[PDB]
This record gives structure tokens, C-alpha cells and sequence, in this order.
RNA sequence: GGAAACUCAAAGAGUGCUAUGGUAUGGUGACGGAGUGCGCUGGUCAAGAGUGUAAAAGCUUUUUGAACAGAGAGCAUUUCCGGCAGCAGAGAUUUCAGCUGU
């Protein structure tokens, strides 16, 4: 039970079920001892002559041509039978029947922004060191010596044109996620009133731990551990 | 669960170009279930939408739609809409720049000479009529009918509800274009100087001064989606600006010559720019493709506007011409002026009107109604354009029936949730994410001569 | 747990059902002490389940004297036996909030499954329903409660002093 | 807002009701804007039970249109999908909300009970029991709710034990109106009549008496007398012995007029021992009532009970064989009355003669009767 | 799928149809 | 400064109004109703056990069993119904209530 309580989306902290007593009805007696003079009079008469209706169950628990001809005594017994008698009669008919059956220019600005991109191929290859620079007297070849790569903002074959607020975005990926695809799939839907329906807004904003505001929280008890 | 209109309510996400954790796996599964449930239940609200959009449909092949007259519309529609189609004949001061409040309740007109009037155009209640005898250029409301900013001879002034002057801005030296950013509380200003200035109306503080570096600002529009400003220069260049970067976010080569007007869709997807080379151009904003290039207009389009339901209202002097479904990708949505032999694949005008006396100053659709308010040389005229307004507003964004108490509390609440000016990016969904540096996988600190061969050993 | 509430008043008896408990430990705090003045939050605590009105000013005076000297009358017995559930007498009694610590013993003498609470939590619940009165009852009584209060106060006083008009 | 919650609770049934091809989208938007109007009027301020009633009537009308359109389009009588119970469930919840908001109009409570009973097999009798329980909790003094509750649970379900419990609890609450007393003696006589008729029927195919009705008759007299002497002379007993005896006489008149109505609507139960069950009320009225009904005033009532005791066997038709059997009993009654009375002697003689002449070849045996009662 | 007169009557109630209302306003012609 | 008001706005204070979802209808045939079984409540009796004692009595008991009285406050599953007529019955021409087979 500890695992399902850890995995449950919502814990409603009246969690041990309160022992609900039988409701105060107006169809019965909420004390089961005679409470008025009328009640004790009626019960002493009714215990002089009891009316638990076991006799009135066995009297009406007795009743082809029984189906066709008896269309008057059937209605008479239907009017005559009491509550549990009619329940048993319905059960007997149910069991009997169930036993019976079964734009050319636009390219210059595009070309300029391509040039202000794409890995920024600088060369400071060596200005004059080692090899007698300046005023004639050429050196040897392989003046390759410095082609370092300051990284452009986007590489040339990874745009889509070929086919102050870095404090409003988080520094790294936070703990429970493993990549920013997962984490932004968490952030992708707004829980606001303006963007969801009312039912979806309520489902999105109800908290996990929901306690009652003025009653004691008892420790958990399980069905035999 | 299927919901034929979900992709309006869908939400894009990051992709890489599954997990072994049990708790994280079930957390992501709950998140995907909640996203699907939320999209479905949010898209089921289109049953609850009260009203239906307007239209007009030809019902014959002899009955073209651009040759339907405004008097014929006013006879065919109800008395409330016919009374909304107002007309003020204000002859003596100059051409009237029109402006509506963001719910369509108040109208703000400015004469070129001096006459600025803020009014409730649909009752008969004006609440400011002030004659500022120097040449005014433009005005806008700020967050209400209660304050408006006017761009005067040089300085931009800010007036209260009844017209008393609240502020004279010593910066904003020569404005010709003002626009308010309502979620950010920013008055944006551009004009004859090559400078773009963002001014916080709530605190009172000039947020940004940006060198356009391209001379005077010929046109100016605001993306309602992400609050970046599209300015049109005398190069034929639109540039998209934010108050964080001192350089434009993007520079597009829209037209030849200068750029006469810019309009943006409210979905932030399409932009229509008219140049002075008689060229209307429809642009994709998100992917920066050029969708349509209507070249050789008969006379240069002096204005464009885009309604809330995507109509395109171009104005070329005396003429106003509206196209329906022109902001779409296909070449059959290129706005034509006639259909050569009855081609169904040619976007002829949805409706047209001729202001025979004059030359129109500016265009503006009335926000939640089916009207187009055009301000011209002799005042104001609303046009009943039936396809041209969101029939189902949201009444807790901005409400056309809002009361005085609702205005007060909504003013305090939007003032409280004012977005900072640094959150303005080219896409709005980029302030929850991680850096585009700072590697996409989180790190777990664990990851944090046979003689010479003999002479070797020497 | 303060599950039910018994409010006696000149028009009859009222049994309320406590929806939300108020705070026990923070019961002296400012917000808890003025939530019983605000009606919009008191209706989150108290709900009316029953109101048995009196048969007239005669039964009103009888029940005023019985409530005054701390006895359960027959109309009290009727409404409590209608409304309170048949709980146990040895394990988790049903909890009734009264305002009279010597009426409590007369209630447990008649219903042993009822434990009665009149401490400061039941006292300010009771004075919340006294402070709001006619608004809690949702329109179900005959007679204005202050007019019945004037009649019952004059009747109680003349009875207690034996005022003879001869 | 909560109108938004209720309105978007209304959407899955019209999802289903558009999928089952009976309604279209443009007409279901019309029923949603009408339902939006109604839900906003319900849970806004200044609300009315007429707003609740008009919403219930609108929902019943769209239910009837839905049934008609289902029979005309799909040619089934229910689609066994969500959209045939959701709207009746909505009506039941509008009723529950209305009775929680305005629990004071018994017209609305009884419309709730009528719709919930007439919903048929689909409802639950414990669901009717719940709203009977909370209605009887809120209105314990209103007595027709007790009669209606017990009438539903005897004249539909035939639950004698629970019906006896309902009547005893109602008589616990308001033991002051005689109407609940009369309906309880009516229920007990109906129960004992059904008992002896099922005995007669089991005999014809193949102890417990009206003394219950007599005992509740006895406590009816005692407690109705107690409550009238407590109701009148209200505050105090500041009244001299003239006013005390005037009061006690008037309570005897009140109680005896109610027992006159008791025998008047007691005679028509003629399938049990009606003679014994009327004679026991006769002997219960014959005794002393502490203020000399016989030996002093209410002598007219004494003469009325004497006339009743005389004709108590002569409650017969024009076939007067019982008169030819025991008219000497009536003669001895008239002689025993005129042996003491002074003007009631002549009154009882003329009244018994007029009664027998009005109630009774056939005129020749009636000529014998006229010679007898002349 | 035919029409029906009772169905169209209570459908005119449920959908809030003022079509017969405008028909009667156009029809009644001040005949008295 | 003054006067007028079914004038137009900007704000402040107080009062009134059930102003009531502590986690929203009894039910997306995935369902409902009926019945059964399990579960639950109360008192009574009996048994156990402790404690006490000469024996007791008494008192305690989250120990069990029995019949009784119930609650609507839970959980199953194929036990039936929400299929069709024929027929009588029920209430105000619509709905409601059982027998013989599909």
C-alpha cells in the first residue's frame, strides 16, 4: 500500500475510512425502543398479536390454464401481496422463466545573412613569425598554421532557409528530466483559465495532498498489514 | 476525442533533431495524457461559441461580389449595424487619422491641422474634443479610453479621458507612428528621426531607444502575436525589432523604393506590405517566405489592414479594395483584380468602394464588428464589411460591453500582470525553455628506417 | 469534529450540519475570528438540514423555560431523533455542538450516542449563526424572528415574575 | 465561473447527439445558447424558482423533440448511447439545485417528487427516499408531506412497517392537527382490511384486530385534548374558574366534533367487524369527560350519542328485516331516554320517528312500520 | 425521412424560431 | 463665487443580496434499474479472556457466535430487465403496470 500511496496522483487525507453509521431516516425508528405513548401502545397490541408477517409471507407464498384462465385471481394476488412477498414472487417468476429458457535583390540580404553565419572562417595564420615577412622575399608553403574556428550561430546546412532575456530561460535541464525535449514537453501546455476549459483547468490545478482543514490526520491502517 | 478542429488548439514543442526511469516515465505519460485531454476539451468549446461569423455570398454567376454597393449593404442588413456604419463630415481640419480602441467602443480621430477627438462612436458620447493648433500626425489609446497619446508637431503628448494634458514627452522627438503594446504597457514611437522608442506607460520610463539607421520610418506595425515591431523604411526594407536587441531581429527586403504600409495578422503568421513601387507583398512571418507578390497595382497602395478574420483591405487613394482568403499559401489565393474569363482560381476582390472625392488617410477595422473604419480628407466613414470581425470575442481578455467597475478592475489586473519588455522575442514560447547553449542532455557529474629503429632508446 | 449544530431560537429548533471544520489551533487568529463575520465564508462552514418550528407562543414559552433551566423538551427529542444518526454509545458518538454545558447532560440522558460540545469552537459557530440568523434559514420560517423575540421575552419575563393582570 | 463548468458538462451528450445523426451542429448551437441563457440565470444573482422551472420545461421539451427526432430518423426508440439519459439526469440535477437553493416552495418540491416518481424504472426508490428524507427534515410541521410519503410507500410499494414508522414519526412531530390522526386511523383500517381480505382470499382459494385503530383513537382523543387546552389559554392560566370551565367545555366540544367526523367516515369500512369497531368508539365516548357531558351541558351531544347508539344496529337499507328484529331495542332506548329527559325526550322521539320514516305492498309493511313508530 | 407537424411545432419552440412570428407580423395586414 | 439636473465623466467610503463545488449530476450500453452474495451500522443474548474473590458478584474486552433490527454509505457478475406482439389492468389521447412464445 505504500507504493500505491506514493504513485497516487491525489491523496484525500480522510484516508482511513470513517465508520459511517446508519443514517437518520424518516422511514424507520432511530432508537428501536418505543419512544411515544402511541408507539408503546401500538407495540403492546402488536405483541399481543404480532405482525412480523411471516404468516403473511407464507400466506401469499402459494399463488397453461393457470396463465390464461387465471387472469382474475392473478390480479387479486398481485393487489394482495406485500413488499417482501412481491419481491419473492418476482424472484420466483425470474427463476422459473430462467429455468425454462436459457525578388532577385532578396538574394543579396539572404546571402549577407548566410555570410554572417556558418562557423566564421577566420585566419590569422601567422602574421610574420619565423619566415622573414614583408617587402618581398617570400617564405615556403604550408602557412596553414592557424585556422581556428569561432563557432557560428548556426551551421550552413542546418538552417531552414536553405530548404537581456537569457534570464527568462533556465540555465540547464532541471533534475527529474534527462533532456530538454522531455522538459519542454512538460512546459508545453498552459494551465490557465484563458487557455483550457473550466474542467481541465480544475484538473490541472488541484494539488496532490488534499487535507481537511480542521480534523486530525491519523496514521495509515492497512487491511491486515 | 477526435475533434475535427484540434490543430487550432495544438501547441508546438521541442524535438531532438524511451526512458529507463520508472518514475519519470510515468510522469511523462501523465503529462502527455493531460496535454491530450486539455487540447480535446479546449477544442470542444466551439459548440459553446455563441455567434457565427458574417459573410456575403454571390448565389449566381452574374452577381459578382466586388460590385455590391454600400447602400445596398445598409438596406440588406439590420438597423443596429446600419447605425454603426457612421459617417462624420469634418471638412475644415485635415485628413483624419483613425484609431479604434482594442475593443471597438471608442474612436480616436486626429485631424492633420489640430482636431483630436476621442468619442464613443456607437453611443453619441464624445469625451474629448481638443484643438491643438499645431499639426498632429497620429494618435492611439493606451490601455483604455481613459488615456490617449497624440503625436503632435514634434513632441508626443499624453492626454487623460476628458482631454487634459498629462504628459509632454521630451524624448520622442518627431513621431509619426504610435502604437501601444497592451500586454507589455509600452508606447512605441517612430517617425522622421531614424529612431524607435519604447516608453513604459505604467512606470513612466523610457525603456528603449534604438537607431533604425535607415532614415525616417515610413511605416510601422505591431505583431499582435509576439509584440515585435515591423518598421518599413525608404530602402524597401522591413525590419523586425525588439526592445532588447539594439539591432533589428530580422531585416527583410520587401519592396523597391520605400515601404508605404505594413499590416500583420493577429495570428502572427502573415504580413502584407505595400511599397511605393506599386507592389503589394504577402509575407510569411514565421518562416520568412514570401507568399505573394502582387506587382503593378494601378497606383501605389497607401494602406493595408488585416481584419481579425483574415480579410485584406488595401487602399490606393480613392479606392478601398478587400480580398478574402488572400493570406494563404497557394497560388490560387494571389489577389487579382479581375478573373480573366471567369477563372475560379483567381482571387478577385471580396468587395470594393470608391471614395470619389478624396484620398484616404488610413484604414482600421473595427475590432469585434463587421466594419472597416477608413479616415480620409473630410472625416470618417465606416464600411459594412460582412466578413470582417471576430464574432466570438473573449470577454475576459477585452470586453465590448464592459462597465466602469470592470474597466477599473481589469486595469489593475492587467497592470499587475504586465509583461516585462525583455520577454519580447521573435517567438513567444521561448521563455520557458533552456538555453540553446548548455548541452541538451543534462549532466550527471560522472561525465563532469632500419637504423633509426635501432637508434630508438636514444 | 463538530459534526452537527443545535441552534435554539424563538421560532423553533434548528439542526445544522457542519460542512468544514474551523481551525482548532488557529482559532484565535484574525482571519479565523472574522470569517464568522463575513457571510460569504460562514456559509462554507454551516448548512441547514432541519428546522422544526413551534406550534405557537404557548409551546414557545414552554421550550424557552425548558431551554432556560437546561432540560430536553419533547420537540427537542423529536428533532434530534429525526436528524442525528444512530451512532454507537461506546465507540465514536455523534458530535452535537450546543451552547449550554448544562443542557448537554440532558441530551446525553436521552440519546447516549451523542456527545455534546460547548467550548469556544462551538461557541463561535453558534454566534456565527446568531449573527447571521435569517440568512441561513433560506426563507423557511413563518414570523419575523425579532418579533417572536419580543413576544417571547415579554412572556418569559412575566412568567418568571408572576405578573398578574388582576 | 460555474456556468462555464455546467455548460461544458453539457457537451458530451451533444457530441453523442451529433454522432448519432439526429441533430445538426447549427441546431445544437441554438439549444446551447438557450441553455447558456438558462444556466447563467440559474447561477447568477437575483435567481428565481421560475428560472429553474422554465429551465426544466425547456429541457423536457428538447427531450421530447429528441425522442421524436430519434423515432423519425433512426427509427429506434432509444439509441442506447449517452444522449437518452443525460437530459433526464440534467433535469433531475436542476431540480436538486433548485431545492437546495430555495427549499421553501412545496410546489417545486412536489414537482421534483412527481418527475422523480414518473421517471419510472430508471429511477431508484432509494433516490426518492433521499429527497423524502431531506424534505421531511426541512418541513416537519407540514403534514401533507408525511401523508404523501406514507401514501407513496404504502399505495405503491405496500411497505407496512416503514409506513407505520412514517406515521408514528409524523405524529411525534406535530401531534396537533387531527388530519394526521385521521389518516393514521385510515391507514390502519386499510391495513387490517387488506389483512382479513387476504385471509378470506386464501380461504376461498385453498387476534390482530381494529384494536390498533381503537388505541390510536384513544391517544388521538387524549393528545388532541391536551394540545387544545395548551393552545388556547396560551401564555398563562390567568383566568378565573368561569373561564377555565368555559375552556374545558369548548375542548370537549372540539374533541367530540372530531369524533363525530371519525364515526361519519368510519362507517364506510364495512369489511371488518364494523359493528364492534364503531361500538368501541361509542363506549369510548360514553364515559365521563371530567366536566359532565351527560349530567350537565353537552346534553345535545349526549342525545346525539344516544341516537347513534340506538341506530347503531339500524344502520340499514329499506329492506328493514333488522328493524323487524330489533325495533323493540329502539323503543326501549326511547323509553329509557324519555324516562329522564325533559325536552330531549320529545326531541329524541320526533328525531327517531323522522329518521326511521325517512330511511325506511312495500308501503304496507312500511304502513306497519308507520303504525309502530307513530 | 419525412417532416412532422408536432415535431416542427416543438422544434420551433426548442430552437427559438420566430419565423411564424415574422410571418404573422407580415400577414396580419390590420384586417379588422 | 453662485444656480440648475431623468446631464456627462473621475474616484472614496459604507450598506445590501445565499454571496454556498474542500475537490461539482445517480449514469461517455464503458451505462442504469431489479435481485443475490460479500461488506457496514445498532441493540440484545450466549461463549471466550482478563481482573477480582473463600466462592463470588461486579468491572473491563479492537475476542467470537447467534438470531433480530436496519443504513444507502461501499464491492462484484452474467441472475433478470431497459427486445416484439396478444390480452386485461393504472392515471390523467399520452404515459404507467404482468402473464404465453419469438
Amino acid at each position: 500500500i505504500v507504493q500505491q500511496n506514493r504513485r497516487a496522483d491525489h491523496l484525500i487525507f480522510p484516508l482511513n475510512k470513517p465508520t459511517e453509521h446508519n443514517h437518520a431516516s424518516a422511514f424507520t425508528r432511530t432508537q428501536d425502543v418505543p419512544q411515544t405513548e402511541l408507539q408503546e401502545k401500538v407495540d403492546q397490541v402488536l405483541q399481543e398479536s404480532n405482525l412480523a408477517n411471516p404468516e403473511k409471507d407464507s400466506k401469499f407464498e402459494e399463488l397453461p390454464e393457470e396463465m390464461r384462465k387465471r387472469t382474475t385471481e392473478m390480479r387479486l394476488m398481485r393487489e394482495l401481496m406485500f413488499r417482501e412477498e412481491r419481491k419473492a414472487r418476482r424472484l420466483k417468476k425470474i427463476k422459473s422463466k430462467t429455468y425454462r429458457k436459457i525578388v532577385a535583390e532578396f538574394q543579396e540580404e539572404k546571402k549577407r545573412v548566410i555570410d554572417d553565419e556558418d562557423d566564421k572562417e577566420v585566419d590569422t595564420t601567422l602574421p610574420g613569425w619565423g619566415e622573414w615577412a614583408g617587402a618581398g622575399s617570400k617564405p615556403k608553403n604550408k602557412k596553414r598554421k592557424f585556422i581556428k574556428k569561432v563557432k557560428g550561430v548556426v551551421n550552413k546546412d542546418k538552417r531552414r532557409d536553405k530548404n537581456k532575456n537569457l534570464k527568462y530561460q533556465s540555465s540547464a535541464v532541471p533534475f527529474p528530466f534527462e533532456n530538454r525535449e522531455q522538459y519542454e514537453r512538460s512546459l508545453r501546455m498552459p494551465i490557465g483559465q484563458e487557455w483550457t476549459s473550466r474542467a481541465s483547468h480544475q484538473e490541472l490545478i488541484k494539488p496532490r495532498i488534499m487535507t481537511k482543514p480542521g480534523q486530525v490526520i491519523d496514521p495509515l491502517k492497512a487491511p491486515f498489514k | 476525442k477526435e475533434r475535427e478542429n484540434q490543430n487550432k488548439f495544438e501547441r508546438s514543442t521541442y524535438t531532438n533533431n524511451q526512458t529507463k526511469d520508472k518514475k519519470l516515465r510515468a510522469g511523462l505519460k501523465k503529462i502527455d495524457e493531460q496535454y491530450k485531454k486539455a487540447v480535446s476539451s479546449a477544442a470542444a468549446t466551439d459548440y459553446l461559441l455563441p455567434e457565427s461569423n458574417g459573410y456575403l455570398e454571390p448565389e449566381n454567376e452574374l452577381e459578382k461580389t466586388f460590385k455590391v454597393q454600400q447602400s445596398e449593404i445598409k438596406s440588406s442588413v439590420d438597423v443596429s449595424t446600419a447605425n454603426k456604419a457612421l459617417d462624420l463630415s469634418l471638412k475644415e481640419f485635415g485628413p483624419y487619422h483613425i484609431k479604434y480602441a482594442k475593443n471597438g467602443t471608442h474612436l480616436l480621430i486626429t485631424g492633420r491641422k489640430g482636431h483630436v477627438a476621442s468619442m464613443d462612436w456607437r453611443k453619441g458620447q464624445l469625451r474629448a474634443e481638443l484643438f491643438l493648433n499645431e499639426t498632429c500626425h497620429s494618435a492611439t489609446y493606451l490601455q483604455n479610453e481613459q488615456y490617449f497619446a497624440v503625436a503632435q508637431k514634434k513632441y508626443t503628448f499624453i492626454y487623460d479621458h476628458e482631454g487634459t494634458e498629462l504628459h509632454r514627452l521630451k524624448q520622442h522627438i518627431e513621431a509619426r507612428h504610435l502604437d501601444f503594446l497592451p500586454y507589455h504597457y509600452l508606447l512605441v514611437t517612430a517617425g522622421e528621426t531614424g529612431w524607435l522608442k519604447y516608453h513604459d506607460v505604467s512606470t513612466g520610463q523610457l525603456v528603449s531607444e534604438l537607431r533604425t539607421k535607415a532614415g525616417p520610418t515610413m511605416a510601422m506595425a505591431q505583431n499582435p502575436w509576439n509584440a515585435v515591431m515591423h518598421l518599413g523604411h525608404s530602402n524597401g526594407t522591413v525590419s523586425l525589432w525588439s526592445p532588447s536587441m539594439p539591432e533589428p531581429l530580422v531585416k527583410l527586403l520587401s519592396a523597391r523604393g520605400p515601404v508605404n504600409s505594413i499590416a500583420i495578422d493577429r495570428s502572427g503568421y502573415y504580413m502584407a506590405t505595400t511599397g511605393a513601387d506599386r507592389s503589394m507583398k504577402i509575407w510569411d512571418i514565421r518562416n520568412f517566405k514570401q507568399l505573394h507578390s502582387v506587382e503593378s497595382l494601378p497606383t501605389p497602395g497607401t494602406n493595408v489592414s488585416i481584419s481579425d478574420t483574415g480579410l485584406l483591405a488595401l487602399s490606393r487613394g480613392p479606392h478601398v479594395t478587400l480580398w478574402k482568403d488572400a493570406l494563404k499559401l497557394s497560388g490560387d489565393s494571389k489577389p487579382c483584380f479581375g478573373s480573366m474569363g471567369g477563372n475560379p482560381h483567381r482571387n478577385t476582390p471580396y468587395m470594393s468602394h470608391l471614395f470619389a472625392g478624396n484620398k484616404v488617410e488610413n484604414l482600421g477595422f473595427v475590432p469585434f464588428e463587421d466594419l472597416l473604419g477608413v479616415g480620409h480628407q473630410t472625416g470618417i466613414t465606416n464600411l459594412i464589411v460582412p466578413g470582417a470581425g471576430e464574432a466570438n470575442y473573449d470577454a475576459l481578455e477585452l470586453n465590448p460591453f464592459e462597465t466602469k467597475k470592470q474597466r477599473q478592475e481589469q486595469e489593475v489586473r492587467t497592470l499587475l500582470n504586465k509583461l516585462p519588455a525583455d520577454t519580447i522575442t521573435l517567438d513567444p514560447n521561448s521563455i520557458g525553455s533552456v538555453d540553446k547553449r548548455s548541452s541538451t542532455i543534462r549532466l550527471n557529474a560522472k561525465d563532469l628506417d632500419v637504423i633509426e629503429e635501432a637508434l630508438s632508446r636514444f | 469534529p463538530i459534526e452537527y449544530l443545535l441552534f435554539e431560537e424563538p421560532t423553533g429548533y434548528a439542526v445544522f450540519k457542519v460542512k468544514l471544520q474551523q481551525d482548532d489551533i488557529g482559532s484565535r487568529l484574525k482571519e479565523v475570528q472574522e470569517q464568522i463575520n463575513d457571510f460569504g465564508a460562514f456559509t462554507k462552514l454551516i448548512e441547514l438540514v432541519s428546522f422544526a418550528p413551534f406550534k405557537g407562543a404557548a409551546e414557545a414559552l414552554e421550550n424557552a423555560n425548558d431551554i432556560s433551566e437546561g432540560l430536553v423538551s419533547e420537540s427537542l427529542k423529536a428533532i434530534l431523533d429525526l436528524n442525528l444518526p444512530k451512532a454507537s454509545s461506546k465507540k465514536k458518538n455523534i458530535t452535537l455542538a450546543i451552547s449550554d454545558k448544562n443542557l448537554g447532560p440532558s441530551i446525553k440522558e436521552e440519546f447516549p450516542y451523542v456527545d455534546c460540545i460547548s467550548n469556544e469552537l462551538a461557541q463561535d459557530l453558534i454566534r456565527g449563526v446568531r449573527l447571521h440568523g435569517e440568512k441561513l434559514f433560506k426563507g423557511l420560517q413563518s414570523g419575523d424572528l425579532e418579533r417572536a423575540q419580543l413576544g417571547l421575552g415579554h412572556a418569559y419575563s412575566r412568567a418568571k415574575v408572576k405578573f398578574s393582570v388582576q | 465561473s460555474k456556468t462555464r463548468y455546467y455548460l461544458e458538462q453539457c457537451i458530451p451528450e451533444m457530441d453523442d447527439l451529433v454522432e448519432k445523426g439526429l441533430f445538426t451542429k447549427n441546431e445544437v448551437s441554438l439549444i446551447m445558447k438557450k441553455r447558456t441563457d438558462f444556466e447563467h440565470r440559474l447561477n447568477s444573482r437575483g435567481s428565481s424558482i421560475n428560472d429553474y422551472i422554465k429551465y426544466i420545461n425547456y429541457e423536457s421539451n428538447v427531450n421530447k423533440l429528441r425522442a421524436k427526432r430519434c423515432k423519425r430518423i433512426l427509427q429506434v426508440k432509444k439509441t442506447n448511447s449517452l444522449s437518452d439519459w443525460s437530459i433526464q439526469q440534467r433535469i433531475g440535477f436542476i431540480y436538486q439545485r433548485g431545492t437546495n437553493k430555495f427549499p421553501q416552495d412545496l410546489k417545486f418540491w412536489a414537482m421534483y417528487l412527481n418527475y422523480m416518481k414518473a421517471r419510472g424504472n430508471q429511477t431508484s426508490y432509494k433516490k426518492i427516499h433521499n429527497i423524502y428524507n431531506q424534505l421531511l427534515k426541512l418541513h416537519p410541521t407540514n403534514v401533507d408531506i408525511w401523508i404523501s410519503c406514507a401514501k407513496y410507500e404504502y399505495e405503491v410499494h405496500a411497505n407496512f412497517k416503514s409506513c407505520r414508522n412514517i406515521f408514528q414519526n409524523g405524529l411525534r412531530f406535530n401531534p396537533d392537527v387531527p388530519k394526521l390522526w385521521y389518516e393514521y386511523v385510515k391507514f390502519e383500517l386499510n391495513f387490517i382490511t387488506k389483512l382479513i381480505n387476504r385471509r378470506k382470499v386464501m380461504g376461498l382459494i385453498n387476534a390482530l384486530r381494529g384494536d390498533i385503530a381503537l388505541t390510536i383513537f384513544d391517544v388521538c382523543m387524549k393528545t388532541l385534548g391536551k394540545h387544545y387546552i395548551n393552545k388556547h389559554k396560551g401564555y398563562y392560566a390567568i383566568s378565573d374558574s368561569k373561564m377555565n370551565i368555559e375552556l374545558n367545555k369548548e375542548t370537549l366540544n372540539y374533541l367530540f366534533s372530531e369524533s363525530l367526523r371519525y364515526i361519519k367516515l368510519f362507517d364506510e369500512f364495512l369489511d371488518l367487524e364494523r359493528d364492534y369497531l364503531i361500538n368501541h368508539v361509542l363506549q369510548f365516548w360514553k364515559n365521563d369527560m371530567y366536566d359532565l357531558s351527560l349530567r350537565k351541558d353537552l346534553p345535545e351531544l349526549y342525545l346525539k350519542t344516544v341516537m347513534i347508539d340506538i341506530t347503531l344496529n339500524i344502520r340499514y337499507m329499506p329492506v328493514e328485516k333488522l328493524d323487524i328484529d330489533q325495533l323493540q331495542l329502539s323503543v326501549k332506548k326511547y323509553f329509557a331516554y324519555i324516562s329522564k329527559l325533559d325536552s330531549a325526550s320529545v326531541k329524541s322521539l320526533k328525531n327517531e320517528y323522522r329518521s326511521y320514516l325517512q330511511d325506511n305492498a312495500e308501503d304496507d309493511p312500511r304502513y306497519k312500520i308507520l303504525d309502530l313508530i307513530i | 425521412p419525412p417532416p412532422d407537424e408536432e415535431e416542427q411545432l416543438l422544434a420551433k419552440f426548442v430552437f427559438g424560431d420566430t419565423t411564424d412570428l415574422q410571418e404573422n407580423l407580415a400577414k396580419f395586414n390590420a384586417d379588422f
